[PDB]
């Protein structure tokens, strides 16, 4: 025995990769056969399952998250001026997939807006999204590739890899304490 | 474009 390749921990659920211990743990974080965890902000929920199962999980356990059909919508976040750590979530359905639209006000204050595909990293690469804030002869735009829920959004948000704005920018675009984000999804 | 508007209610952590 010159050396040995070890199977990925998720080999049981179908990973055929075999690797030397050195880069086993490296593969096992990237591995696509890794179960999906709950993609809602606030991890009061600790559900796991297969990708097929996720949409149903949200449909049963997160009924208050609501969905819109369209490749162009307006995500109207209400009570934008609420103090402290706030979340806004909704779902956008188009091109046969479901996307999670997230806004996060963090405490210091700063807002972060980002879109994730309910799908795989490879699938996420087929899509682009635009976020845009609008006011009288004023527009702020963000354009990026959506993250797979597999990857999540937490590190993106930490790295400011998304639309970022502060409370004062919010006031240039907010009407009656509500902010309208124009979300547009497309293929590429 | 033809744009459906959806109102999203906040959740405080
Ligand atoms: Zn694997
Ligand atoms: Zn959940």
């Amino acid at each position: 025995a010159n050396s040995v390749l070890f199977p990925c921990k998720y080999a049981s659920s179908g990973c055929e990769i075999t690797l030397p211990h050195t880069e086993k743990a490296d593969h096992e974080e990237l591995c696509e056969f890794r179960p999906y965890s709950c993609p809602c902000p606030g991890a009061s929920c600790k559900w796991q399952g297969s990708l097929d199962a996720v949409m149903p999980h949200l449909m049963h356990q997160h009924k208050s998250i609501c969905t819109l059909q369209g490749e162009d919508i307006v995500f109207l976040a209400t009570d934008i001026n609420l103090p402290g750590a706030v979340d806004w979530v909704m779902m956008q359905s188009c091109f046969g997939f479901h996307f999670m639209l997230v806004l996060e006000k963090q405490e210091k204050q700063q807002f972060f807006a980002i879109v994730q595909l309910i799908g795989t990293r490879k699938q996420a690469e087929n899509f682009a999204y635009r976020l845009e804030l609008n006011g009288h002869r004023r527009r702020l735009t963000w354009e990026a590739t959506p993250r797979s829920i597999h990857e999540g959004i937490a590190t993106a948000i930490m790295n400011s890899d998304c639309l970022v704005f502060d409370t004062s920018i919010a006031q240039l675009f907010a009407e009656n304490g509500n902010l309208g984000i124009n979300v547009t999804i497309s293929m590429c | 474009k033809l744009r459906p508007v959806a109102m999203v209610r906040p959740w405080v952590r």
